[PDB]
């Protein structure tokens, strides 16, 4: 009714995240494996000095802007039994975007500027290993306005058009290129995105823009 | 089958 501690983990074996559930089961903490809103704390596997790889956990929990930890926090509430300050264990970075980049603790604070605030744009298909509506809700979370077909781009003036993709998921067709004629709108990749979404800043599009043919 | 792991990027 008024707060909540739900979690999820990621880049876990299974073998670890036993020993999560027990915690959790311990102290009266809600668990899910599938994540929402209602979700709080995301517990992700790092190096010693809280660096994780990059699961799509790991990015959403970010762009909702909650509280992203170590699992050395619960090895370490494990080791003491007790529910240490989560805090401390914040994630710093990531392997790809800096091994301190202090993005999931920026999200934490930047939430009156979502990065995304102002930005139309369609996931254009296709896609892999996260869906479509994913990255859909992922941008929306950080102030995206979202677009379902090209088409459908609202057009002027203050609102900016913008065209994803994940070009190698294209099977046997080339065809990303042409998107240039569809629409004037940027044709940029994923990277940017993640990236962005990453540091939690948005970014610039050159080095993710993507050649077109007219 | 018994797997798996989780995508990473």
């Amino acid at each position: 009714v008024n707060k909540r501690m739900s979690m999820v983990v990621s880049g876990l074996t299974p073998e670890e995240f036993m020993l999560v559930y027990k915690f959790a089961r311990k102290h009266h903490i809600t668990l899910t494996n599938l994540i929402t809103e209602e979700t709080t704390h995301v517990v992700m596997k790092t190096d010693a000095e809280f660096v994780c790889e990059r699961t799509l956990k790991y990015f959403l929990g970010i762009a909702g802007g909650k509280w992203v930890v170590s699992y050395f926090w619960v090895t370490q509430s494990i080791k003491e039994r007790k529910m240490l300050n989560e805090h401390d264990f914040e994630v710093r970075g990531d392997v790809v975007n800096g091994r301190n980049h202090q993005g999931p603790k920026r999200a934490r604070e930047s939430q009156d500027r979502k990065i995304f605030r102002g930005l139309e744009i369609c996931c254009y298909g296709p896609f892999t290993n996260m869906p479509t509506d994913q990255l859909e809700w992922m941008v929306q979370l950080c102030g995206a306005s979202v677009v379902k077909e090209l088409s459908s781009f609202t057009l002027g003036t203050g609102v900016h058009p913008i065209v994803v993709v994940q070009p190698d998921a294209w099977t046997e067709d080339n065809g990303f290129h042409a998107i240039g004629q569809m629409c004037e709108a940027p044709v940029v990749t994923r990277e940017w995105v993640l990236d962005s979404v990453a540091l939690y800043q948005c970014q610039e599009l050159d080095t993710y823009l993507i050649p077109q043919i007219p | 089958g018994e797997y798996s792991r989780s995508p990473t990027f």
